[PDB]
RNA sequence: AUAUAUAUAUAUAUAUAUAUAUAUAUAUAU
RNA sequence: AUAUAUAUAUAUAUAUAUAUAUAUAUAUAU
RNA sequence: AUAUAUAUAUAUAUAUAUAUAUAUAUAUAUAU
RNA sequence: AAGC
């Protein structure tokens, strides 16, 4: 359960940088 | 020196030492070939298969 | 060889062998039309789009 | 889980960023650590409750296996050896059942030791008895491999996963990090460590000691449960601090659970190192759809290794994998050791990335970190036989008609040879003659160094040299009574110092010693110490090959720390278009001898020195008279300088081979002496001459044999493209070529491979394998590159492994805490999840901050403050009220760290102070009225800062000695040193000058004399410490504690008068989006600003810091760093130029350019690096991986940005202080979490001249 | 290789003979004496200093220079590239200055019968841009390298 | 010990696997063929084709014959000094050989020797082809006159008879062995002759102070540590430079050794 | 395939019928430098030794071309490409005089 | 000032490969090299801008 | 030392059993 | 088409057995 | 926090063609 | 015994 990916971790966090 | 640029030795003599003793070489392959070569190719060749 | 020649502003050189051919057919030469009209049609898709 | 936190909540809490960190807490928590035992630990682990994604099957064989008898035999020469039977290298420790050996031990009946019986009748010549004996004191070795009992280590990861996973502070979000139930090694461990000890109550499979270990009787132990402990321990860890991916770390459980179910674990994870690698990075990108690729150019002169950066390239499908595939080969090798599936399940999790981002480097650093770590270990006599037992296989010889007659021991080659040697020999020869030619080599002082050079506190095989000597009937002094090693080479240079050479020419033919040493995932290396005599002899042949590398080819210096090597080269090369080309050379050492390489160097060496050489002296060497023969006919003989005669005497050595000396201590009755060719690895010319002789042979190929033994036109004009001083880069045995990409794309897969078939075959006929890999990945020098991206390798920082090589016990307690930080430090360079990581380190550091001692009934325990550990350079978590991880690892260490943190958080902590009754009314500076005079005492801030400095060391210093045989040592090392009467005057006319002029400036200047006194304070210090050192340590311990401080160090108070300002972000330095160091990625926040905001080092650090001096090389004994602080000392101090010629002069220095750079010295202006190092100030070493010098230039204000104010005038004469405030700006800036910060200077306290008087003062009083 | 031995060999033989020796402190002690400002980020004294470095084994080198003049049949002692600045240097530059001060002395004892030429082509080198002359041809240009004529 | 005792230690001799080695090469269909390709009708290698010949040839030497050179000479130090033969100096180098270590030409043309010694196996072509094969196989070293051997061996000898030839062997001579206490055992080591001062100026040396073990008439024993230094014997008294391990007039021991002065009384 | 073998053994006969040795010795000699120019790399003495490479033994070609003069009508002999200078070459680099 | 920001080194390529479509793209230089409020030679900045 | 017999060890080949992986087939649920 | 269970075939590993070849130990004969 | 409008992201579902390798058949050379 |  909630095992996502690491992939869709390493994107969520850059979508957290480009966000202004 | 016209055409070498970028040589900072003046290598005029040892290049013109050099070809001197290429050209004065005890080499007698000319001699050979101006006699004896013509000579061993006529013995050999009515002999061969072609 | 001659195009590909003059392409390269001489920097290489390419050979054409000098012999009775085969007649092998390698379409590639088109009238100057064909190319403005093609070049029109590349130049009206990337339009205003950088 | 309970007790877990019912001990350590306040702990827990604390460095889980919830609660502020106190010392009264970790204290606690220290102590609640020392309370433990181990049975409760593994009760402890009893309590997680494990998931089912963490099960799976394990093998009954391992519990189950046979004795050891069969393993082993008796040669013809009575030696214990291993019997083979998997092949030629299953000589590593079988895995047998051990417990029908074991005495049970006293009040710990559950355990015992190896019989002492058993040990009786091996000791009198029993050949069962010794098998066993042989078999137990190796499995007791590998067993003790590690650092500390791995219950330690399991119960600190316990306790920091027990906090729960992390905020963010910079994503503002929660990591997602599996918690322990899904940590599948902690299973296995427990699981395994259960079914061994089952009824049984205790649960320790073994116990770690410093005498050794003992074994737990059980019918299941076997040899091979040590190390695989150790493996599942790392991989515990390692999942949980770098977020891996549990599934592969299955599969590398996998693997370890298979090397233990067979006949050899140690042979198993040899034969199998390779899986990851060939699975992964070796088969990486097969179809490529994008990405980012970096943009570098290589400037000229390309020696120079000059990179600058330009930017990104978008990647396409031209750059897909090109080289040829490995699949057969994984498959065969994954098929002929049974793990096909684990291969399968690799090869598909491969295939399933085609886009080049974080994402695939991190999936491919993961991959590779599931090597198992363990130190290989085996017996020394079978290192030795199988070792040195190779020779090179020379298929296509030097023809016998082409040599000269012998002159002494060497022969000239002719120059009619049709074989290649010609261009080695002569290579060789233009360098010997550019050597010989240079006036330096014949300065006093350069001898002088280079006999200084060996000189060393280690050991130099010194017996044989005492019983070579005595096989000519000369006796040696004895120094009876000094208490010193004699098994040093400083003895051995004591004994030798008035000895003509003529009465030591015997000493080189002499025996060697021996020495070994383990490696991670490496068979054992051997060593030959040679002795003083062979290394002064050795010289000419070390000086040539420096010339040549330094000159003549393409070659770097740097170790093996990560940060001084190129980063550039690698990530050049690895990018594409570029492709690389990795070339080793196997067995390199015993590839080289007299029959090809050795006949030929030595003899052009020779023939190249006699013209700017003749007739003189040389390192002690005189000269001599030798025998002629080289025209036909005569036959006369002929003088030759001093090197010459060194290139005979080491001819004639070379001729010989060698004479290695074994005492297997692991065995009873095996020692022998071994006749051998190898060449020494431990001599001071191994790694310079490989490098040369690589180059060489890589530029005759390139040049010569290459072109005329290939006909493919593609082939020949790719070699013709190709040169050394372009495309080659070597370093002993590893050597990098380099393809440049045409500006068609990248050159065409198939004529690489024909080439390197062509290099394959063109090593063979002088005997050098060549291991060469093509496979679009760069290696050098065990660093890893892959489209620009470096991939640290985690598996060859092994967390618990520790290497141990011979049989004497672990060092004392406060030793330990040295190699936790290296640890720390280790994982700060290799790019773990900064937060875990930090709140593993303290917990670590917490374990083992408490030690028992015994004083005599005086039972006191050993303490150390948290704030030790911060002066010792590990960051803070949360502290005074302060937000939690709002500090950085990139905090330097020492006193600039410690200032940085307080600059950062003065005000808080004033307010913090206050709050809690600290009030005083004497307004303070930088406290204003806190009274922080006495929190820091009961704090023990003051007392753990000043205890970070003790050395915790023993001080074998200040033993009982008699005076005179103190004094004959002294004058015997300075009578050696000091041999050419002109260096001796030169040092007078110093220490005169210098009392004349520079007496009472400073207190300790550096000089020749001194040479002799830390001789013998090294080697004394080399020596064995006993009980009372260890007394004098803990006693002076308790003392610094118990004290009560009222300030820091006189540096550190001058720095808190200095505030500063920080302003608007810098600017991005490299594309946000191109992977640069794997895992530094956006889930790794810190490390990833750090980077982007000041950039990567492009510039290699030892040519950078080869500028940083003035000296380049100084006698061994004397440091470089001490001269330089010594010559700004003076310099600042106002002392005129005599007194830098004086101390130019003790250092022995001529006086004509001792003069000369006395004033230029004096009237110039120097670097801020080397300028900043008059206080002691270093650059962080965890800055050497980023572009420090720009952030020094261009960010670091020393004017205030609203315009100039009154206290930041600095005097015309102190401008150094403009090099000081570098440092603290640069502290600041990077001691803070996130993005580099432009800041200025604000204000100083006491305005800039009494700052400077304070320094000054400083520089007076120090050394004393 | 077969006639620089000799010129060693006459080198030894005059050192041993001539009563000249080098004065160690000569050029430091005239040097120290120059007045400045510690505010100037330049010191004329600083470089000149660092350039000359004497490492009293120059002597050899003078010998074999002076030794040099009796064989100018068969050997011609010139001056090393490495002595010239590296890009042709600038005369804006004071290391530059210093550079071509030490090749202005050390030329005229040299049995190279085109010295002056390169002398004079060394500040020619140097002045580039700040102020030209005519020269031969297109490829002996004002920026050659000094020595290459 | 001949050169060749290492051959037959293997029931097929490293001579018939050369022999066999034909079989790896190309257009060669037999021994014959391959000497009439290597020779060109002078009894010379063609310089090319002995290249290729070599290339076969090496492996099966460092692959074969050195590991059994190797017991062979491990087992044959253990009965006491021995003269070994070779034919080229590499198989000593790549067996480890132990001892000195000598290289010795002689003034006669070797190859000719070869082909008159009628009776051989193979075919006297065959000889000279493994001559040239070990010949190319030697390193690079000026090999010394085969005579700086025998004046070794011969002269000091042979100058002693001149002063020794008279007087009573008893008192002149001596003898020096490994010494091991429960008559006594002692097991010859040197043969030392000399005049009665010389020998009675060797009694009082420390023969004490090298050890060995000795393990049991054909009793054999192994050196631990280092070797006898030459000059303890003397610059006088020419001794014996070769001696063979055995037990002068009953359970296998190793128990130890240290050598003494058993010499005489006399 | 028809051609090379006629070529070859004439070019055979050739060089063991005919009394002329081919000696580099003589070269060797004439030169008489084993490497000048102690510290200085440009040596053209060297250079022109390293480009001939007298040491090599092989002159089959040499006989070869002899022999193409008997077969004028069906093979002709040119110099490879290889042996060109590089890229043209230019008179300023001093292999490219020698090539 | 000679720093270009993320160190891109590459305008000067595009710019001169722009040479060869001047009819559909017009290189020029960003707003951002500008002085921001338009600068003052009094300020040494303004005037290396 | 040779020949013969018994026991033990190694290599190749074959067969059976167990475990794992792949393919095929059957049943339940969606 | 997905998940779970079972069976057959192939591959690897382990064990057992058989055959061939080699070696070690014991005994008899010469 | 509730409601509405606009937009990004993940997941599920569907098709074609081509090329490479292996195997069978036929032949040449060497060996039987 | 324990190198560079």
């Amino acid at each position: 359960l909630t095992s996502s990916d690491i992939q869709r971790h390493i994107t969520e966090f850059i979508s957290s940088w480009q966000n202004h | 020196q016209r055409y070498q640029p970028g040589w900072t030795q003046s290598l005029v003599s040892s290049m013109r030492g050099t070809l001197d003793k290429l050209k004065l070489i005890k080499s007698m392959t000319p001699m050979y070939l101006q006699q004896l070569a013509p000579v061993e190719l006529a013995v050999i060749a009515p002999m061969l298969p072609f | 060889e001659w195009a590909l020649t003059e392409c390269a502003q001489g920097y290489v050189t390419v050979t054409s062998p000098y012999a009775p051919s085969v007649n092998r057919l390698m379409p590639y030469r088109i009238s100057n039309a064909e190319r403005q009209i093609s070049q029109i049609i590349r130049i009206m898709n990337i339009g205003n789009n950088a | 889980s309970s007790m877990i936190l019912t001990q350590f909540g306040p702990f827990i809490e604390s460095i889980s960023g919830i609660t502020d960190q106190s010392n009264d807490v970790f204290e606690d928590a220290a102590k609640a650590f020392s309370m433990f035992t181990r049975s409760d630990v593994y009760k402890a682990l009893d309590e997680i409750p494990f998931s089912d994604d963490a099960m799976l099957p394990i093998p009954p064989t391992i519990y189950t296996k046979p004795s050891h008898d069969s393993y082993y035999y008796i040669d013809a020469l009575n030696r214990v050896r291993r019997k083979t039977y998997q092949g030629p290298d299953d000589v590593y420790v079988p895995n047998c059942s051990i417990v029908e050996l074991l005495e049970p031990h006293e009040t710990l009946t559950s355990y015992g030791r190896l019989s002492e019986a058993i040990e009786n009748r091996a000791k009198d010549g029993d050949s069962q008895a010794r098998i066993a004996t042989t078999y137990g004191r190796i499995a007791e070795s590998q067993a003790r491999q590690i650092k500390a009992p791995l219950e330690k280590f399991v119960l600190a990861l316990l306790v920091a996963e027990a906090g729960g996973s992390l905020y963010d502070p910079v994503l503002q979000k929660y990591d997602e990090i599996p918690d322990l139930s899904h940590n599948c090694p902690l299973w296995c461990f427990r699981e395994i460590c259960r079914h061994i000890s089952g009824p049984l109550p205790d649960r320790a499979p073994y116990l770690y000691l410093s005498a050794g270990v003992f074994w737990l009787m059980s019918p299941r132990m076997t040899s091979a449960i040590p190390p695989l402990l150790s493996d599942l321990v790392n991989l515990a860890i390692l999942q949980q601090t770098a977020g891996l991916d549990p599934s592969l770390v299955k599969l590398g459980v996998q693997i370890c659970l298979h090397a233990a179910a067979s006949s050899s674990y140690a042979w198993f994870i040899l034969k199998t190192k390779s899986i990851f690698p060939q699975n992964t990075l070796h088969s990486m990108y097969e179809s490529l759809e994008g990405g980012y690729c970096p943009n570098l150019e290589w400037l000229e002169p390309r020696s120079d290794y000059k990179f600058m950066y330009m930017g990104v390239m978008p990647l396409s499908a031209k750059y897909a994998r090109s080289a040829p595939s490995n699949d057969k080969k994984a498959r065969e090798l994954g098929e002929k050791y049974g793990l096909s599936s684990v291969v399968g399940e690799l090869r598909k999790r491969t295939k399933t990335y085609v886009k080049h981002d974080f994402a695939s480097v991190r999936y491919i650093r993961d991959a590779m970190a599931c090597t198992s770590g363990i130190f290989l270990v085996r017996t020394p006599t079978e290192t030795v036989l199988q070792e040195y037992t190779q020779s090179p296989e020379i298929k296509v010889p030097i023809p016998q008609k082409d040599w000269t007659g012998p002159i002494g021991e060497i022969r000239i080659l002719k120059d009619t040879t049709s074989s290649i040697a010609r261009y080695l020999y002569r290579t060789w020869y233009l360098a010997a003659a550019r050597m010989a030619a240079q006036p330096r080599t014949w300065d006093p002082l350069f001898q002088a160094i280079m006999r200084s050079q060996y000189v060393t506190a280690r050991g130099g095989s010194g017996a044989a040299l005492r019983e070579s000597l005595y096989a000519i009937n000369v006796s040696l002094p004895d120094f009876k009574g000094l208490p010193v090693k004699a098994a040093t080479k400083i003895f051995q240079a004591a004994q030798l110092a008035n000895l003509p050479f003529s009465h030591t020419s015997v000493a080189i033919l002499a025996d060697t010693s021996m020495g070994l040493r383990n490696q991670v995932q490496r068979r054992p290396r051997s060593i030959m110490p040679l002795n003083v005599p062979q290394q002064q002899v050795s010289a000419p042949h070390t000086l040539t090959a420096d010339y040549i590398n330094y000159h003549m080819n393409l070659s770097t210096t740097s170790g093996s720390a990560v940060i001084e090597k190129v980063i550039p080269l690698g990530v050049y090369a690895s990018s594409p278009p570029n492709q690389s080309i990795n070339i080793d050379i196997s067995a390199c050492d015993a590839s080289i001898t007299w029959d090809f390489f050795l006949s030929v160097i030595m003899a052009a060496i020779h023939e190249g020195v006699a013209s700017s050489s003749i007739g003189k002296p040389f390192m002690g060497v005189p000269a001599s008279i030798v025998n002629d023969e080289s025209v036909v006919g005569v036959r006369a003989a002929r003088p030759i300088s001093g090197m010459q005669n060194m290139i005979q005497h080491l001819s004639k050595l070379y001729k010989r081979g060698f004479s290695y000396r074994v005492n297997d201590s692991f065995s009873p009755g095996n020692d022998f002496t071994h006749m051998t060719t190898t060449f020494p690895s431990g001599s001071t010319a191994t790694s310079t001459e490989h490098t040369a002789n690589n180059s060489t042979m890589m530029e005759t190929f390139l040049t010569v044999w290459g072109p005329e033994h290939t006909d493919d036109p593609d082939v020949l004009r790719l070699m013709k493209s190709l040169t050394i001083q372009r495309n080659y880069v070597c370093q002993g045995d590893d050597g990098l070529m380099i393809i440049d990409g045409t500006t068609a794309g990248k050159v065409n897969s198939e004529t690489i491979q024909k080439m390197l078939e062509l290099i394959s075959k063109y090593g063979e006929e002088f005997g050098w394998k060549y291991d060469i890999a093509y496979d679009g990945t760069a290696e050098y020098l065990k660093l890893y590159f892959i489209f620009g991206c470096r991939i640290p390798n985690l598996s060859r920082h092994p967390i618990v492994g520790k290497e141990r090589a011979n049989s004497s016990a672990e060092e004392p307690w406060p030793a330990i805490l040295d190699q936790i930080m290296g640890v720390f430090f280790n994982g700060v360079h290799d790019g773990l999840q900064w937060q875990r990581w930090i709140r593993y380190s303290w917990a670590l550091c917490c374990a083992f901050s408490r030690q028992r001692t015994m004083i005599g009934e005086s039972v006191g325990y050993l303490q150390y403050p948290m704030w030790s550990f911060v002066y010792w350079g590990l960051p803070l978590v949360k502290a005074f009220g302060s937000d939690p991880w709002i500090f950085s690892w990139y905090m330097p260490t020492g006193d600039l760290g410690m200032y940085s943190w307080i600059s950062l958080i003065r005000p808080l902590m004033t307010r913090w102070m206050v709050a809690n009754g600290y009030v005083t009314d004497r307004c303070s500076p930088v406290f204003g009225n806190a009274d922080y005079r006495r929190c820091f005492n009961e704090l023990k801030l003051y007392q753990g800062y000043y205890m970070a400095q003790l050395p915790r060391n023993p001080k074998k210093s200040g033993r009982a000695a008699p005076r005179e045989v103190r004094e004959q040592f002294t004058q015997a090392l300075s009578d050696y040193l000091m041999q050419n009467p002109e260096l001796k005057s030169r040092v007078l006319r110093g220490r005169s000058e210098w009392e004349k002029y520079g007496a009472g400036i400073i207190h300790n200047p550096p000089s020749l004399f001194d040479v002799p006194h830390k001789w013998y304070q090294g080697a004394q210090e080399a020596a064995i410490a006993t009980r009372e050192e260890l007394a004098e340590m803990d006693e002076t311990l308790m003392r610094a504690r118990r004290h009560s401080y009222s300030s820091f160090s006189k540096l550190l108070e001058a720095y808190l008068l200095v505030k500063w300002r920080m302003c608007e972000a810098r600017e991005p330095s490299v594309d946000l989006r191109l992977p640069l160091c794997a895992g530094i990625d956006p889930l790794n926040s810190d490390p990833f600003l750090k980077m982007v905001s000041v950039g990567p080092m492009l510039q290699s650090t030892r040519k950078y810091f080869a500028q940083t001096l003035f000296m380049a090389k100084t006698v061994s004994g004397l440091d470089v760093n001490a001269i330089d602080s010594a010559l700004l000392r003076l310099r600042t101090l106002g002392a005129d130029k005599k007194a830098l010629t004086a101390q130019l002069l003790m250092v022995g220095l001529q006086e004509s350019e001792a003069d000369a750079l006395a004033g230029k010295i004096m009237l110039q202006d120097v670097n801020t690096v080397q300028l900043a190092r008059v206080v002691n100030l270093a650059v962080p070493d965890t800055w050497m991986s980023l572009d420090f010098d720009s952030m020094f230039k261009h960010h670091v204000k020393l004017l205030p940005k609203d315009g100039r104010h009154l206290n930041t005038d600095i005097p015309p004469r102190m401008g150094w202080l403009r090099a000081i405030l570098r440092f603290l700006g640069a502290g600041m800036v990077m001691t803070a979490t996130g993005v580099a910060v432009d800041i200025y200077l604000e204000d100083i306290h006491g305005g800039g001249r009494s700052l400077g008087q304070r320094f000054m003062t400083w520089m007076r009083q120090e050394g004393r | 290789t077969v006639i620089q031995p000799v010129l060693q060999d006459i080198s030894v033989l005059l050192q041993r003979i001539s009563p000249l020796q080098i004065d160690p402190t000569i050029i430091s002690n005239t040097m120290s004496t120059v007045s400045e400002s510690t505010t100037q980020t330049l010191s004329p004294a600083s470089s000149i200093l660092g350039k000359l470095r004497p490492s009293n084994s120059d002597f050899s080198s003078f010998r074999v220079a002076l030794a040099g003049w009796l064989y100018n049949g068969v050997v011609t002692t010139v001056i090393d590239d490495s002595s010239y600045p590296k890009d042709g240097g600038s005369v804006t530059s004071l290391e530059n200055l210093w550079d071509f001060f030490i090749l202005a002395l050390a030329l005229p004892l040299t049995t190279d019968p085109c010295a002056p030429v390169k002398a004079f082509m060394t500040l020619a080198n140097m002045m580039v841009g700040f102020e030209t002359i005519p020269m031969d041809n297109q490829i002996y240009t004002q920026s050659r390298r000094a020595s290459a004529f | 010990v001949d050169s060749d005792e290492v051959g037959e230690q293997m029931e097929p001799t490293f001579e018939q696997a050369v022999m066999e080695i034909y079989k790896g090469i190309a257009g060669v269909d037999s021994l014959d063929d391959l000497i009439k390709w290597v020779l060109n009708s002078d009894l010379i290698p063609h310089d090319d084709r002995l290249g290729q010949l070599f290339q076969a040839f090496l492996p099966l030497a460092k692959d074969l014959l050195a590991p059994m050179a190797r017991k062979f000479y491990d087992n044959s130090m253990s009965e006491g000094r021995l003269l070994t033969f070779a034919h080229a100096d590499s198989e000593l180098l790549n067996a480890n050989y132990f001892g000195h270590l000598l290289r010795l030409k002689i003034p006669y043309i070797t190859e000719v020797n070869l082909m008159i010694r009628k009776n051989r196996e193979g075919g006297e072509l065959f000889q000279l082809v493994l001559s040239y094969l070990y010949k190319m196989y030697a390193t690079s070293a000026q090999p010394k006159w085969f005579g700086s051997l025998l004046r070794l061996l011969i002269c000091p000898w042979l100058h002693m008879e001149k002063l020794i030839g008279e007087a009573d062997p008893a008192s002149t001579s001596a003898e020096i062995g490994w010494h091991i206490p429960r008559e006594d055992g002692f097991i010859p080591y040197v043969s030392i002759r000399a005049p009665r001062l010389v020998i009675e100026e060797l009694m009082e040396k420390n023969w004490g102070q090298y050890h060995a073990q000795v393990i049991v008439v054909s009793a054999k024993a192994v050196i631990k540590g280092n070797h006898l230094p030459v000059k303890l014997v003397s610059r006088f008294a020419c001794f014996t430079l070769t001696a063979k391990y055995e037990m002068r007039l009953g359970r296998g021991a190793a128990y130890s050794a240290r050598l003494a002065f058993r010499s005489d009384l006399a």
